DNA sequence: GGGAGTAATCCCCTTGGCGGTTAAAACGCGGGGGACAGCGCGTACGTGCGTTTAAGCGGTGCTAGAGCTGTCTACGACCAATTGAGCGGCCTCGGCACCGGGATTCTCCAGGG
DNA sequence: CCCTGGAGAATCCCGGTGCCGAGGCCGCTCAATTGGTCGTAGACAGCTCTAGCACCGCTTAAACGCACGTACGCGCTGTCCCCCGCGTTTTAACCGCCAAGGGGATTACTCCC
């Protein structure tokens, strides 16, 4: 199909006949159905990783949504391009002033 | 009615093979995928309606324009990795 | 001993805790809550309630409900790390109109 | 329903909001606010509930609302 | 409830729970966890259906 | 009123309360309308006067 | 990420050592009574209980 | 290295304009950071929309632009 | 001889209070953290200073990216069509769910020194 | 007073039992790119264009320091309000109880083949 054609995981033909039928412009070149979904996969990866690292910190071989909310609010860059969205279970994470605690 | 279901299965597999999931968290990634996708579209064609217009460099562009760099070097370098392998 | 009991009673004893230790840990035991803590059929009877003005015969679904439940479950909580944080930025370490008012101010109303 | 929210739901809210103590005239107006709020939202999801008539609100219509509101939510 | 099963896990400290018919509803997760030579069902028109 | 599985329910309650449940005789007292005839009628007789 | 896995790491350490621990305490508690089933000494605590 | 050489009188007089009755030097220097951080914040978006416009001269379609995604 | 509404049966499925409970919400207060009022202080800006000074002000000679045109070719829309990524019942077994077991240290009370 | 014992116990992690969960297996099933053309539009030269760069250099008006000098956030203090936790009390859903309809159909009847 054209997972093997691209050579990339995630199927880009549905990808880019749902981008076909967006019609955000005139000009729609098609000469990169995957480049979404490459940049997608990455971002996605990488998030699986952190969340994979944070499941396997609290010896969690399922991935609670608590630990996706951790793993998406301990980096600086991930808060940055998005901070305004509310998890599904959640519970932000541990935190304590200097004058409420000795 | 085409998921992301199998695909979020490989991209598990690859990251974190040993990991298993939960019943909701493939509804979250899917929206993630998607509501990505349409967001950086819709920058993509409001950034290109100025300029007249009637593909990899106008997706690679908007890439840039506003997501981190630290992101969109490894999206312009996976992006030029997807054409060539297309081409090829 | 209220009546027949095992042997003799009272073992409760006066054990007052004194605040603050307890404030502490009940917050660290609340912190790590990650759920649901409102009842959720008030909320249905109290949107429910006042979803008719609109109009009657408009119907619901569970996920609809709890979606709103989120909504308004995980927006407050901000307000309340945005009034404790003004709170404590002046000498009152209690919770007081003034500063929730300052946070309403900051975080445009409008 | 005015006490949907009563006061030791409230008081647990504020708990797990991290305060040290939380007095007894501060319930009120928060929970004027939050009224507030779910009745602009449920006067939005009742609006695109209308989007084609249907006869029922569904999360569809909530997320659209909260989307357009400013404050987007995730977990679905 | 929790200090009775305080001292109920390691040793034979009992042999018979008085238990009611409504309680074992709520607390099945503690019951079902001990495994019990003898039960019985006193007034079984209690449950019938 | 189509349904009847409690129609009976009445029934019952009628037949062992003999309405002293229903319904108990009051200590009667009259109306207590307060209005009063001259309750605008006495700037008129004072500016009279 | 080094650092969680690593963070990871040493948590796993102190589990297994809190695991190590643990079992020999239990093993030794496992061995050190066995006196409820006797028959003899039964008949005294019923007329305990009793 | 010219971004440290903002003279500190034009900040002092910003504020003697703008009021307060105390205003020390860590004032000066932490607005002065976040001008400069604001800046900087708006620059990047201006120049990634010049790169995204097949110009490499500043227009004001460009600020325009980036002040309209910025509100 | 043989099949379909009508009569009838199935099997809970409704219906609404209706007893009997165990989880929560709304009480009262001794003290007790928590908020608030007074007084000095000290330092550090508000200013009215004499003194340089750096953008303004006015005009210039172009010039280097910009505004801009054919145009013509690399490239965006194009509908057959088929087997493949994948989407859907299903069905198992251990990760998770919840609670007791006991050491370390958290923490407060009764002393020792 | 610091320090030691002495106990409730949070936390750790392990059990210990119950279950439901990702994905494979069977079924099939909808579209992506080949295969090509229609047109088209966006960069290759060509012309140009237009105010920006930097320059000329006084000239007030920012740079810019300093002594009077006092204003009030904060250091302490006293003065003193009502948050918070132990013991009680009043709602609240939920499991059933009870019995008269629920409803597609096919399988006696009788009308169709």
């Amino acid at each position: 199909s054209r997972s093997a054609k691209a050579g990339l995981t995630f199927p880009v033909g549905r990808v880019h006949r749902l981008l076909r039928r967006g019609n955000y412009a005139q000009r729609i070149g098609s000469g990169a159905p995957v480049y979404l979904t490459a940049v997608l996969e990455y971002l996605a990866a990488e998030i699986l990783e952190l969340a994979g690292n944070a499941a396997r910190d609290n010896k969690k071989t399922r991935i609670i949504p608590r630990h996706l909310q951790l793993a998406i609010r301990n980096d600086d860059e991930l808060n940055k391009l998005l901070g305004n969205v509310t998890i599904a279970q959640g519970g932000v994470l541990p935190n304590i002033h200097q004058n409420l605690l000795p | 009615k085409e998921t992301y279901s199998s695909y979020i299965y490989k991209v598990l597999k690859q990251t974190h093979p040993d990991t298993g999931i939960s019943q909701k968290s493939m509804s979250i990634l899917n929206s993630f995928v998607n509501d990505i996708f349409e967001r950086i579209a819709t920058e993509a064609s409001k950034l290109a309606a100025y300029n007249k217009k009637s593909s990899a460099r106008e997706i690679q562009t908007a890439v840039r324009l506003i997501l981190p760099g630290e992101l969109a070097k490894h999206a312009v370098s996976e992006g030029t990795r997807a054409v060539t392998k297309y081409s090829s | 001993a209220r009546k027949s009991a095992p042997s003799t009673g009272g073992v409760k004893k006066p054990h007052r805790y004194k605040p603050g230790t307890v404030a502490l840990r009940e917050i660290r035991r609340f912190q790590k809550s990650t759920e649901l803590l409102i009842r959720k059929l008030p909320f249905q009877r109290l949107v429910r309630e006042i979803a008719q003005d609109f109009k009657t015969d408009l119907r619901f679904q569970s996920s609809a409900i709890g979606a709103l439940q989120e909504s308004v479950e995980a927006y407050l909580v901000s307000l309340f790390e945005d009034t404790n944080l003004a709170a404590i930025h002046a000498k009152r370490v209690t919770i007081m109109p003034k500063e929730i008012q300052l946070a309403r101010r900051l975080r445009g109303e409008r | 329903n005015i006490q949907g929210i009563t006061k030791p739901a409230i008081r647990r809210l504020a708990r797990r909001g991290g305060v040290k103590r939380i007095s007894g005239l501060i319930y009120e107006e928060v929970r004027a606010v939050l009224k507030s709020f779910l009745e602009s939202v449920i006067r939005d999801s009742v609006t695109y509930t209308e989007h084609a008539k249907r006869k029922t609100v569904t999360s569809l219509d909530v997320v659209y609302a909260l989307k357009r509101q400013g404050r987007t939510l995730y977990g679905f | 409830r929790k200090e009775k099963r305080k001292g109920w896990n390691k040793p034979d400290a009992f042999h018979v729970c008085i238990v009611s018919y409504q309680l074992v509803v709520q607390d099945q997760h503690s019951f079902k966890r001990k495994r019990w030579q003898y039960m019985v069902l006193d007034e079984a028109h209690n449950i019938k259906n | 009123n189509f349904m009847s599985i409690v129609n009976c329910l009445m029934q019952l309650r009628k037949v062992c309360n003999h309405p002293n449940l229903f319904e108990v005789r009051p200590i009667l007292t009259s109306f207590v309308l307060e209005h009063c005839v001259a309750s605008d009628y006495k700037d008129v007789e004072r500016t009279l006067l | 990420m080094e650092n969680t896995m690593k963070v990871y790491e040493k948590l796993s350490k102190a589990e297994k050592k809190r695991k190590i621990i643990q079992e020999r305490i239990r093993k030794h508690k496992e061995q050190e009574s066995q006196h409820m089933l006797t028959q003899e000494e039964r008949l005294r605590i019923a007329k305990e209980t009793e």
